[PDB]
């Protein structure tokens, strides 16, 4: 019985994963090339993709390696409030 | 029929009226209608009004001077401010393009004749050279 | 050629609003003659200027 | 899908309601008798929904509909691929 | 043996009632729809009705609504001298 | 019609008319015999009208019209439908 329901994001972001090593990356060099890992999602490179961060330049190279997964770590909360009868 | 309108044909009544000071309603085109008065007092002059609704402890009309023009009264329509009627809740107004088709199933445009109702409050409509009424339906609302 | 020169323009008088008020001396935020600002208007009369 | 969750209620209350009108009670006099009603469901007056309270003082009036009131918020993350 | 009479008026606002349920406005929604009542005069949604806030424009909608009974309530204090002889 | 009213006697005293000049008193010297007078009403020279004053002093002059003054202030609402 689910009077009313409403949903927030708190977070929106985009992490990196290796295909083969299954690590997330966490740190990169001058040339933007990986330099560390972590198996740690709460530790992790992660880029802002609200809606006034979308197109960035900062990890273009980062993009394009084939070796790398993007993935789109979003936060939620979300209120759901109930009517039980008496 | 429907009491909803009782539009004035000659300036002559309303000037008529407006000597004994009752006051008048002037429609506009794609603005706001106005109310017309004339002044009290010594000097006679007209004054108008942009508040339409009835006057009341709550609400009070403002009146100021103008240099009303005899076309706009001539031209535009008139109506007594206290027997106006806000609305008659139909589709379609009075004198408006409207498209339908004749008894020989042939297309045509017109104007809107007379609006009329039934007791039950079904609308019929009547159209320029068709003496017959026409459901609400069959007509078509043309776009300006 | 005033006339001639100048554009057609709407002047309208200026007249304090009855709505000041009276111990303050300053008018009310919002009524309709004046719509906030301490100063009403008079009807506009067509003029080149 | 979901990496992590977690649910927590937030609140758990008796929201009291008119068998009329169907307005939530809003205001209330000395004794709690009803002044004012709302239509809102999360302003209206309420109470703990707990035993200790109900065996402390339903008592106000005969229009004998309480609503018990549970507020569900939850946390959630997903891992979305592309 | 009334000397002398003068009125004052305190307080001049308008108040609504609805026809049917017989309580009176205290609160509306955004768009202007009515959300609370009261039985209880002195706690209204007043509407300022003094010779300066005539016309208004703040509760239109709620002025259109056949359900609701607009009234004047108005506050008095009226002096009245009396000279009774001896 | 009224919704709700009340009257209170804000004041209760003896005001002090001349009988021939029809003036009211004003000041007074020493003894408190006249030597104003003026035409108000409420100005006029009053004081408390009980019995305990009265037999704690009519006394200054022969003119004895005294003026029992009350006044009446009534506080009263309305409720004028449309
Ligand atoms: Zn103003």
């Amino acid at each position: 019985s689910i009077e009313k329901k409403e949903e927030v994001i708190a977070h929106n972001e985009v992490v990196f994963r290796s295909l083969t090593q299954g690590l997330y990356v966490k740190e990169v060099d001058i040339y933007s090339d990986v330099v560390s890992y972590t198996k740690d999602v709460d530790e992790a490179l992660a880029m802002p993709n609200t809606i006034n961060f979308k197109n960035s330049r900062k990890y273009k190279k980062l993009i394009m390696n084939l070796d790398l997964e993007p993935l789109n770590k979003i936060q939620k909360v979300i209120y759901e409030t109930h009517l039980e009868g008496l | 029929p429907i009491q909803d309108a009782k539009p004035i044909d000659d300036i002559v009544d309303i000037m008529t009226y407006l000597k004994n000071g009752k006051v008048l309603r002037v429609k506009q085109d794609n603005q706001g209608d106005i109310l017309v008065r004339m002044s009290p007092g010594k000097h006679k002059f007209t004054e108008v009004s942009r508040d339409l609704d009835k006057e009341s402890f709550y609400y009070k009309r403002h009146w100021v001077l103008y240099n009303v023009s005899v076309n706009s009264l001539i031209t535009f329509d008139v109506y007594l401010d206290e027997e106006y009627s806000e609305t008659t809740k139909v589709k379609y107004p009075k004198d408006t393009i409207v498209e339908y088709t004749r008894e020989d199933q042939e297309k045509d445009v017109a104007m809107i004749k007379e609006i009329l109702t039934d007791n039950n409050g079904n609308y019929f409509y009547a159209l320029i050279g068709e003496t017959m009424l026409f459901d609400e339906n069959k007509l078509n609302k043309v776009k300006d | 050629f005033i006339n001639d020169r100048g554009i057609k323009v709407l002047w309208e008088e200026a007249y304090f609003c009855p709505c000041l008020n009276p111990d303050t001396g300053h008018p009310r935020v919002d009524c309709p003659r004046c719509h906030g600002k301490g100063i009403a208007y008079l009807p506009p009369k067509e003029t080149i200027m």
